[PDB]
């Protein structure tokens, strides 16, 4: 069981047939029986964790699935292949995942096409680096989540859509995501609890207003001294507003430093609390 | 008195508990995230055997 | 300062009975979830299980036709304690729960495979004998 | 005595801290464990309706040989 | 000497910090000239150029209190035009001055004499531009001060912007 | 690859065959390629977001099933259409879930039956805002869950039923729902700490009863001192019954503030909270 030579002996079937092998009937089969053999190969190929060439093989039992009519497994078949590729040293993992929604969307399951489009902007973020495609991809992608009844899922979405906006100067287009995923979070009050943090989000990102958007927003927020869970949400803000609207770049840099006592600051905050932290000094020397 | 300086790890103790409660879960997320793949795909190839057999009805019943 | 500390580290521990408590009302969700799931798997298995069956007949049939400040704040304390005691009830019973499905997860994946297969088999005996 | 009430509220600080934190999971937890039982109620219902179409499928295949 | 866009920057050292003149490069202007930078069609100052070997070609250095004064940004597009006086109106003979801690750091109560002060403010901002309103720093007894002109008469018309003299009385 | 284009000959060939095209066997085939094509196009039509379309096209699809003889996969279709509407913007979405339910329910689906019948409650309040007519489904649901033997699910609803019961005017149709749900609780020690809210909401309506239904119901519950998770139920009750019966409307809003403190209150709460201060003031000046 050469590897190579299934790779060989599947594209001598792989074709449509003729003179006295042709016979009677056709050869719906022989397309299905060399991806059965790519399949064979991709195995091995995957065993002597070669996977580079497993994931070629894989996307050789996949074209061929289609020329013989048959979306369904040959779409999971570009899924192995995006699997193998992206775990592999190669890249790739792009083109089949791409070929596997186009399939997974026509035939009409968005529920695993989004499943996979998350991957997706996953992937072309954390290694191709392009956002400007991958929030087109977290969106499109909670868009279809949240025609699933999947409420939760398509926020989680959003989340990365806003979050990832926030970081690339869409200041604005992200408190609004961050609307949109508060107010459709307090129709379950199982969601109460997380439904702040968005507003913390929400009231950091500035797109340079010179109004009291933020100070609006932290008081659209309902809230309450003795809660627990909203002193982690607010109560820094109105803080960290005040030190804004004074310029001082040193209330809102020890607040800050505070705050990181009772909840650490995580890699977004830490960014544009920086960034925040220079339009104090910036204000103060424009 | 003692009670803050020893009841403080009375928590710190709870703080893995949930440490490996929220692993636990996450653990199954994939199980189930793979066997939604799997699954739903596997019923998938039921339609293709609901519509061949239904053919094979149409014909030899 | 001091008193900045004893009553302020005070509200924490009044504080520290929501959030040790807000986290039950976390893990009910949850349980009341992993339990009201723990039932519908077992309806879900019985499909694994199901088609388990018919496809060996399924099979078999296409194979025949094929051919007192100090004093609170240690109080407080003891509230906390009674409520992880509770943290380790809902511990066990996420636990229990988890561990229990896990398992049958393997069960469903197993089973679900195995009559894919099969599946597969007979949809290319059967597509063939179309029309 | 002074010495006790400073080195109490340093423990008692350090103890209110690893407090916070630990809140900080549930609420993500809630938010992971609700995120599934979505990925779960479409699981059930792919389920228990596969059934339905396996079981047309062997009836009609036993109904094709008698 | 129609104008020309610079880029704004920082001030090189603090001695050139203490005299309040814009510091340029020695391969556009000269020490000794005058200049008007402008902002914007409805904001016009006047500074005085000191040339310094650290200065980038085509960019001009101010110091903090005068980016503070003029709303100028360590890097934005700005128009320097040359700016000739007429010592004929604008020639400087009595200046008032609000002076006031520049750094609320260091306040004390000690007597500050005054002679002494218009006496070395000569002896270092002469033949220079002021202009009323304008904010500064003054270094008198390795003290740091904040200066704000209040009024200016020429050698009585009251003018907006003038040049100090050798024969210039400071109050 | 037209969804109009589909819509036309799906038309085309759904309708019982007449004259020579019919012969002998009926068109069982035909209804169901129509539906086929209807789910093409459903199909597109959602991507484009056109979803009124995408869900009267499900509708046409599973009409149509149902005219060929299987109410299951037409029930389903029923749902995905549902789920269309709904995150759309014509109606319908009343309409499709009823005309699934109808199907779960007399197939003998009662788990999934329910399963959309307090997703219909749950949009006939947050939409159609018709509570008497949602309190019927959440109720009529709940027996189902609780046929199933998911008492969990079933209190969910019986919490909803009462819930929105004391909103309207049904004070003592909750509290004896609340008794119920209360009884059948606490035969699962996992439910006892969440036991005290249910003994504080029935203690707190109040169907105008002018005896001590409860002083009754605050001396039914069981509570100590060293407890904890008791504080947040009778112990505020109690003082409240005490304000109450001494017609003292300041003692009444002075401790409402300060367990807002211990315990921060919500919406609920507050609104009745509320109508037992006006009923004090009500008292006082009469």
């Amino acid at each position: 069981a050469e590897a190579m030579a299934l790779l060989a002996e599947a594209e001598r079937k792989v074709k449509n047939s003729q003179s006295f092998f042709s016979g009677l009937f056709g050869g719906s089969s022989k397309i299905e029986e060399a991806c059965e053999i790519y399949a064979r190969a991709a195995n091995m190929f995957k065993m002597a964790k070669n996977w580079s060439a497993a994931g070629n093989a894989f996307c050789q039992a996949a074209q061929l699935h289609l020329q013989l009519q048959s979306k369904h497994d040959a779409a999971t078949c570009f899924v192995d292949a995006g699997n193998a590729f992206k775990k592999a040293d190669p890249q790739e993992a792009i083109n089949c995942l791409m070929r596997a929604i186009e399939i997974y969307t026509d035939m009409g399951r968005f529920t695993i096409a989004a499943k996979h489009h998350i991957s997706i902007a996953e992937i072309y973020e954390t290694e191709l680096v392009d956002v400007e495609k991958a929030i087109a991809h977290y969106e499109q992608s909670a868009d279809y989540y949240k025609g699933e009844e999947s409420n939760s899922s398509a926020n989680k979405c959003l989340l990365k859509v806003a979050g990832y906006a926030a970081q690339l100067e869409q200041y604005q287009k992200a408190i609004d995501i961050y609307e949109q995923v508060g107010t459709s979070a307090m129709d379950s009050p199982l969601l109460k609890y997380s439904a702040k943090d968005y507003f913390f989000k929400a009231a950091l990102c500035h797109f340079c207003i010179d109004m009291l958007n933020a100070k609006l927003a932290v008081q659209k927020y309902e809230e309450l001294f003795p809660a627990f869970s909203d002193s982690r949400e607010c109560k820094l803000m109105k803080k960290l507003l005040e030190a804004h609207e004074e310029q001082n770049v040193d209330s809102y840099t020890e607040s800050v430093k505070e705050y990181d006592s009772i909840s650490r600051l995580d890699q977004w905050l830490t960014t544009m609390l920086l960034r925040i932290k220079k339009t104090i000094q910036g204000d103060e020397e424009d | 008195n003692r009670r803050l300086q020893q009841t403080q790890a009375q928590v710190d103790e709870v703080v893995d508990i949930m440490r490996v409660n929220v692993d636990k879960v996450l653990e199954r997320d994939q199980k189930l995230s793979e066997l939604d793949d799997r699954a739903d795909a596997l019923q998938a190839g039921a339609s293709q055997f609901e519509t061949s057999a239904a053919k094979l009805k149409r014909k030899y019943w | 300062r001091a008193d900045q500390l004893a009553d302020e580290s005070l509200e924490s521990t009044r504080r520290m009975l929501q959030l040790v408590e807000e986290s039950k009302d976390a893990g009910i969700r949850t349980l009341v979830m992993l339990d009201e799931q723990g039932e519908q798997l077992d309806r879900v298995e019985e499909g694994m299980n199901h088609i388990n069956q018919d496809m060996k007949e399924a099979e078999k049939n296409l194979k025949d036709l094929g051919k007192a400040r100090e004093n609170e704040m240690d109080e407080n304390l003891e509230q906390v304690s009674g409520i992880i005691g509770n943290l380790r009830h809902m511990a066990l019973d996420m636990g229990n729960e988890i561990d229990t499905q896990n398992r049958q997860i393997d069960r469903i994946m197993e089973k679900a495979d195995s009559n894919k297969t099969r599946i597969d088999e007979a949809n290319q005996r059967a597509t063939k004998m179309l029309g | 005595a002074l010495s006790e009430i400073e080195t109490r509220h340093s423990e008692i600080i350090k103890l209110e801290n690893s407090i916070r934190e630990l809140h900080d999971m549930f609420m993500d937890m809630a938010m992971l464990v609700e995120s599934q039982g979505e990925m779960i109620d479409r699981i059930e219902y792919n389920v228990e309706h596969a059934v339905d179409y396996v079981e047309r499928a062997v009836s009609d295949t036993k109904k094709a040989v008698k | 000497m129609a104008g020309r866009s610079m880029q704004a920057a920082r001030c090189p050292t603090d001695e050139l910090s203490l005299s309040n003149c814009a510091v340029v490069s020695e391969k556009d202007y000269q020490s000794g000239q005058h200049v008007i930078v402008r902002t914007s069609p409805n904001h016009k100052y006047i500074f005085t150029l000191r040339t310094h070997p650290s200065v980038v070609p085509g960019s001009v250095a101010f110091s903090l209190p005068q980016r503070k004064w003029a709303g100028l940004s360590i890097g934005q597009e700005i128009e320097v035009a040359l700016y000739s006086f007429d010592k004929a109106k604008q020639c400087i003979g009595t200046m008032t001055i609000e002076i006031d801690f520049l750094q609320k750091k260091n306040i004390d109560s000690n007597p500050y004499d005054t002679d002494k002060m218009a006496a070395e403010f000569i002896q270092q901002f002469n033949n220079q531009a002021f202009s009323v309103g304008q904010q500064l720093v003054f270094s008198f007894n390795d003290k740091l001060f904040g200066l704000l002109v209040k009024d200016i008469e020429a050698m009585r018309q009251k003018i907006e912007v003038g040049l100090v003299v050798g024969n210039s009385q400071v109050a």
